[PDB]
């Protein structure tokens, strides 16, 4: 991973040879976070030293898919489905697993924490609620956190996708892309979706994977 | 008013020779993760029908790195 | 392992060594021996080896279920004292091992929660001061992945009987989760409590087609999580429940519910999956947890009216649905034995209108009441009703 | 639901098959009981609320078996 420069001069302003998903810090962006395996290491943009790897041998999940993010307030971590405290280096609660995959996000309400299809709470950890059309898909919510996008990681990928709603997570729309859905991203002023999605049949010998620009809102 | 960075990246200057450089890797990741059945039979058919023209040089790269992508993604540790 | 069933042959093993003697060959075997393990290689000192540590597991097996049956008679006579029981006792050489793991050593084990909560066998300090629990573990470990058929089979079920008979101990519950020195199939030393073990033979990821195992597997949970009533021993079972729960306990048990591929034994396994989530949803947490998920959605019902195997229809399929019961009542409103709108959004109905508070004022049964007795012919007090209460009408 | 069984006059209850033909059989019983099997709760009823003269005056009624 790389983090590289965008201003006008192209470089790799700071290198990482381990971590196989980087992802910065939500409000105040000085800190970059990246996970290789179970380890998760907390780096900053000005120097790129490791600040804190966070990792507790007596409490990992061990998911396939690991990537730790940190909450829009800046101060809680989901590792292996465990939370972390970065005041002081140490670990809140370990989730329950069900699904062998899926790490966990945030919502974006900084009040719960949306593992694959459990939604759970931040004080007092209950699981409030359990959406099962959640069910192993990727999650991008939009930049004012009012809807979830949902695409399927299921081997074909993605046959449609899943529109949600961010308060009661009632389902808005599945609308069938005929094509295998590969990536999902959306603006940050709510009028394109980007996605990747493959032509001709489920081939891994030859991948025409293209990118489809929707409008939001048209029909 | 967007101005795209000007392209001052690692740039790539031998191309007969950062294939050469990273063909053999291209080979040194697809043993690591497969068995050598696919990767010479699949190396003959595009050899049966690009040659020794880059056509299929740059082509296996296509095919290595579209499968080794796909294989890291699907869910297989290794394949 | 045939003659521990006389009980003059049991009482001069203690009086030598013993286990000293027997637990020490487990400890000298070079196939457990991670250090020495990659040294000898021939075919003579393995076979003979992975022979060894199988017929030494069946001798173990053979002393505690003998002695669960010594101590048994030293809780029935020495608690109840003639209730429920004869004191009759010349001491005869009588074979009473009670031969049977799959209804009665089984039973034994059920019946020993109503003992003193504070045991003392000499067959568990022996053990225990030794601490080969962990070696025990460590037998489970190694021998889950041979795949070469050195009876493995039979040396995990063997081993894991060894377990679930010295597990009514407490604390011996309370080390199977504390050492934790193991080895796993990355050809590498790694360190993880016991209980993820045997959760983990408990699901099928290893011994893939063996279902004994699986029932073998399921005794050693139900033996820390479904226990007594009874601030430190109900402790106890409360650290053992924060470590069933840790240790992704509550996927696995769903998983073992819902079990279908071994139709024969379909329904012990679903039964004695059934029975750790009773004992389980006594804690605290896990009533929340488990009250969200899709088995209180819905097809907890389904499991339960489908009947699978109809030649236990009478026999476990009806023991199934009495232990399921149990669950239905543990995480919802409580309904006190009765059979009614068994669904979960039909139960909270049933708690609100059998607690309402249902009024009414006086006028509206004497006027009902007047209007029958002019009806019914019978006059001469409607009139005289007029006289205690208003009438409205004629 | 309702054409291949017992004609549920668009209730619903006891969705059922089961449970079905139960519903029709207890709709259609003929449930009948004595005079007496009320008069006597009446009664009971009567004095128990305090309004007592009617009571001796249901007696000229019909027989009373208890005081």
């Amino acid at each position: 991973s790389a983090l590289w420069g965008m201003k006008s001069v192209f470089d790799m302003k700071h290198s990482f040879t381990e971590d196989h998903y980087v992802e910065f810090s939500k409000h105040s962006q000085d800190r970059v976070i990246g996970t290789k395996g179970d380890i998760a290491h907390i780096y900053d943009i000005q120097t790129g030293n490791k600040l804190l790897t966070l990792f507790n041998p007596d409490l990992a999940n061990n998911y396939k898919r690991n990537c730790a993010t940190f909450n829009p307030t800046d101060d809680l971590v989901l590792n292996d489905g465990v939370l972390w405290d970065v005041r002081s280096a140490q670990a809140i609660h370990k989730f329950d697993k069900f699904n062998m995959n899926i790490s966990g996000v945030f919502h974006p309400n900084g009040l719960e924490v949306i593992i694959n299809t459990e939604i759970w709470d931040l004080r007092t950890f209950h699981l409030l609620h359990t959406v099962p059309a959640l069910d192993q898909c990727r999650v991008v919510f939009n930049h004012t956190g009012t809807v979830m996008y949902g695409a399927m990681l299921q081997s074909p990928f993605g046959s449609s996708f899943r529109t949600f709603n961010a308060t009661d997570y009632k389902p808005i729309a599945t609308i069938d892309v005929k094509r295998n859905i590969f990536d999902l991203c959306t603006d940050t002023k709510d009028c394109y979706l980007a996605v990747i999605e493959n032509q001709g049949s489920m081939d891994a010998l030859n991948m025409d994977t293209v990118c489809r620009l929707y409008e939001v809102g048209r029909q | 008013m967007e101005q795209a960075p000007e392209d001052q990246g690692p740039q790539r200057e031998p191309y007969n020779e950062w294939t050469l450089e990273l063909l053999e890797e291209l080979k040194s990741e697809a043993v690591r993760h497969f068995p050598r059945i696919w990767l010479h039979n699949l190396g003959q058919h595009i050899y049966e029908t690009y040659g020794d023209t880059w056509a299929g040089v740059e082509a296996i790269i296509r095919i290595l790195q579209q499968l080794l992508f796909i294989h890291f993604r699907i869910g297989c540790r290794h394949s | 392992s045939i003659c521990f069933s006389f009980r003059a042959v049991l009482e001069l093993f203690d009086r030598y060594d013993g286990l000293r003697r027997l637990v020490n060959l487990i400890s000298t075997l070079e196939i457990l021996n991670l250090e020495d393990q990659g040294a000898l290689l021939s075919d003579d000192e393995i076979f003979a080896s992975r022979q060894t540590g199988k017929h030494t597991c069946m001798a173990l097996r053979k002393y505690f279920e003998a002695h669960l049956a010594i101590k048994l008679e030293q809780v029935k006579q020495s608690l109840q004292r003639t209730e429920g029981g004869i004191l009759v006792h010349p001491q005869p050489p009588y074979k009473a091992c009670s031969y049977t793991h799959e209804q009665i050593v089984e039973m034994m084990e059920f019946l020993i929660e109503y003992g003193p909560a504070q045991l003392y066998w000499e067959p568990a300090e022996v053990f225990l001061k030794l601490s080969c629990v962990q070696l025990l573990l460590q037998l489970i470990s190694i021998a889950c992945n041979w795949k070469t058929y050195y009876a493995r089979n039979d040396t995990v079920r063997f081993a894991l009987d060894v377990l679930a008979i010295l597990t009514v101990v407490p604390k011996i519950q309370l080390q199977l989760a504390e050492s934790v020195d193991v080895l796993d199939e990355a050809g590498s030393t790694v360190s993880t409590v016991g209980i993820s073990i045997i959760l983990g033979v408990a699901e099928g990821e290893f011994f893939i087609h063996d279902a004994e195992i699986q029932k073998s597997a399921l005794q050693i949970i139900i033996n820390c999580v479904c226990g007594p009533d009874n601030k430190s021993s109900e402790h106890t079972l409360a650290k053992m429940w924060n470590v069933v729960q840790s240790n992704n306990g509550i996927k696995v048990l769903l998983s073992l519910l819902s079990i279908k591929m071994p139709i024969t034994d379909a329904d012990q396994i679903r039964a004695l999956a059934c029975k750790a989530l009773v004992g389980l949803s006594r804690s605290s947490t896990v009533r929340q947890i488990i009250s969200k998920l899709p088995l209180f959605s819905s097809c907890q019902i389904q499991q339960l009216m489908k009947e699978p195997v109809l030649q236990d229809k009478r026999s476990d399929h009806v023991k199934f649905c009495k232990y399921a019961a149990e669950l239905i009542e543990r995480v919802s409103g409580k309904p006190l034995l009765i059979g009614t709108d068994v669904s979960l959004a039909r139960l909270q109905k049933a708690d609100v209108v059998a607690q309402s508070r249902i009024s009414f004022p006086e006028k509206e049964l004497l006027l009902l009441i007047r209007n029958h007795l002019i009806s019914k012919g019978l006059g001469e007090t409607a009139t005289v009703l007029t006289k205690e209460a208003d009438l409205p009408m004629t």
